[PDB]
């Protein structure tokens, strides 16, 4: 909202690397941002890297969307068309470079045809964007890429698409995700550059150490260039968007709890959470319950929205126990969390027998051993 | 080379010859003759014709010894290959030979002086115009009909598999480069007739036409069991093949 607006302003005063990034929901925010831009810059349909066959280059995908946009802006109302197919064919012909698992020599004389020397696909792409903005009468093109949480590996590829092809001043990148995975993947295939025999032989702490230093420094430096900090976006969180304990509350959220909910029955968001917990927790309205719900307002918006949408849903269903309607919701919310916790899974074996053993397991895993039975969500792990 | 060599040899033997060398010459010439007879009365050797040397030779022969081409309109008939790659290799060979032939007679801005892809070749060629000094090429793929095999769903099913394969290859090149249609003008179905009757090809010819193949040709009347049989073949071809005005059949010896 406000965040997307500042971001819009930031990219706008950028045409005057060239890659804004959004930490982190994420997709909703990015879609809203793109709607915002609809100082002439033309946007691209959002790029979902995880939603692409294992064999495409980000560049081919970009070329496809660009093809559509150019062609239809062209069928709207020539020689510009005629000029475009030349670049298109040049791209097709030089396209092999990326795919080819081996160099075929015939590509040599191919490279011998005719402004840097060779068949630079990146320069070809730059004339491509030149033609595109020349024809669309736009200052630049936005390339909008989705997070790669579902496939953090394909993202690397977009990174090289950027580095090798998007070092142009009429293109701007909008990346989204967690830079931690970026770091890992870039590191992972940094390590892949070494020679297998090398590490196979030098398996000693000393040399392990300095190569780790080298790889980590290179990862850091390369992330610096690819994602220069200035244009990165931190984004405001839901609890950051909500009063910590009531001494805040820029832009009250308010949520719907009943089907009627004629915009005046909205029971805040913090207050709805507190009711759900206290009554499902039989928790009183004291300080710990508050902080309990603060350690709830962290959770990712999807998880919290599901867990608080199945809460009142089933309460209304039963009303035409709060703790069990809420317990069933927590079960779905943390199931794989609880599943990897190694704790009771079957629902037909609830009892109070399994509860004591499971509490023992939780306290041992949280270490503690002093107030673990308090079951405070104070652990470092979100699991 | 052979011309010059034999000329010199004969000159040296103008008055006489060593009988041994002369026996060598009989045997040489005879071997030539019988090998040649075998050849005429008749794959890899043809594949060896897949360079822009044989076709350039063909074109230089087609053109006379004079400045103007002895022939006007040439038909370039070629065997289709089941591989897209072999197909395109052959096509590029033919096209480059033709372009070089034309260049050897006309001077003009060739865009790609040393073309390397069929696209570049057509880029060169489209600048050519029909003055008539050189030959005008028209290209046609052969369809070879083989005897039906022992077991299959229906007669000539496998042969039809192969032919549809070749045809798909062809239409897909046409798609990729529509400009060739100015050059691949018609498709012909040749070879010994009894191995397959024409109707096997009517859908093939129809789909090819819709692909954009103007013209169609089919050998007929050449060889047959009975003269009536050949006549029947020819007429059925007439009444079945998607042949339009001006199309041409072939031998029709019946
Ligand atoms: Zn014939």
């Amino acid at each position: 909202k406000s965040l997307r607006d500042q971001l819009v302003e930031s990219i706008r005063n950028s045409i005057a690397r060239n890659v804004f990034f959004v930490d982190g929901g994420k997709t909703t925010f990015i879609n809203s941002v793109v709607k915002s831009l609809n100082v002439n810059i033309k946007c691209l349909p959002t790029i979902d890297p995880t939603k692409l066959p294992r064999h495409e280059p980000i560049l081919v995908t970009v070329t496809a969307r660009l093809n559509k946009m150019v062609s239809d802006k062209l069928k709207g109302y020539r020689k510009q068309k005629e000029q475009w197919q030349n670049h298109l064919a040049q791209l097709q012909r030089g396209l092999h470079l990326l795919t080819d698992k081996e160099y075929k020599p015939e590509y040599f004389s191919d490279a011998l045809k005719l402004s840097i020397g060779g068949q630079d696909l990146s320069e070809i792409f730059e004339e491509l964007v030149k033609r595109a903005c020349e024809i669309l009468d736009c200052k630049a093109i936005l390339i909008t890429f989705d997070d790669i949480d579902t496939q953090f590996d394909a993202g690397w590829d977009v990174l090289e698409s950027i580095r090798k092809f998007f070092n142009s001043r009429k293109l701007v990148v909008v990346a989204t995700g967690d830079l931690r995975l970026y770091s890992q993947l870039i590191r992972g295939k940094q390590y892949e550059n070494y020679s297998k025999t090398l590490l196979e032989q030098e398996k000693e702490s000393v040399r392990l150490a300095e190569r780790g230093y080298m790889v980590e420094h290179l990862e850091q430096q390369y992330l610096l260039k690819l994602f220069p900090v200035q244009k990165r976006i931190q984004l405001k969180t839901m609890l950051q968007l909500v009063g910590e304990k009531g001494k805040a509350g820029k832009e009250e959220i308010k949520v719907k709890t009943e089907p009627s909910m004629q915009d005046i029955d909205a029971i805040d968001v913090r207050q709805a959470i507190g009711d759900a917990v206290r009554e499902g927790l039989n928790l009183r309205e004291g300080s710990d319950a508050d902080m309990y719900v603060n350690e709830l307002l962290k959770q990712p918006v999807r998880l919290l929205m599901q867990v608080l949408q199945d809460f009142y849903t089933k309460k209304y269903h039963a009303t035409s126990s709060v703790p069990n309607l809420l317990r069933n919701a927590l079960y779905g919310s943390m199931l794989s969390n609880i599943y990897r916790a190694g704790l009771n899974y079957e629902q037909h074996r609830f009892g109070m027998d399994s509860l004591c053993k499971d509490i023992f397991t939780y306290v041992k895993q949280d270490r503690d051993f002093n107030t673990g039975f308090y079951l405070r969500p104070q652990s470092e792990s979100e699991a | 080379s052979e011309f010059c060599w034999l000329t010199g040899l004969l000159e040296k033997w103008r008055f006489n010859a060593p009988e041994g060398l002369e026996r060598l010459l009989w045997i040489y010439l005879l071997i030539q003759n019988q090998y040649l007879t075998l050849l005429v009365q008749r794959t890899m050797t043809e594949l060896r014709e897949e360079t822009e040397k044989s076709y350039l030779s063909r074109f230089k022969h087609a053109h006379g010894a004079g400045v103007y081409s002895q022939v006007r309109y040439l038909e370039g008939r070629f065997a289709p290959k089941s591989d897209p790659n072999k197909m395109q290799k052959l096509l590029f060979s033919v096209l480059r030979g033709y372009w070089e032939y034309l260049s050897a007679h006309m001077s003009m801005e060739w865009v790609h002086e040393k073309p390397l892809t069929i696209s570049q070749v057509l880029d060169n060629l489209e600048l050519v115009e029909p003055h008539g000094k050189c030959v005008e090429l028209a290209l046609v793929p052969h369809f070879i009909k083989r005897k039906p095999k022992n077991g299959e769903a229906y007669p000539h099913a496998l042969l039809f598999k192969d032919l549809k394969n070749q045809a798909a290859i062809l239409m897909d090149m046409l798609k990729s480069e529509p400009r060739l249609t100015g050059w691949i003008r018609g498709v012909d179905a040749a070879a010994n007739e009894m191995h397959a009757p024409p109707e096997l090809f009517c859908p093939l010819f129809r789909v090819l036409a819709k692909s954009g193949i103007a013209h169609f040709t089919y050998h007929v009347g050449e060889d047959f069991p009975h003269l009536i049989s050949g006549i029947r073949s020819i007429d059925d071809a007439l009444r079945f093949l998607p042949l339009r005005n001006g199309d041409r059949l072939g031998h029709c010896t019946a």
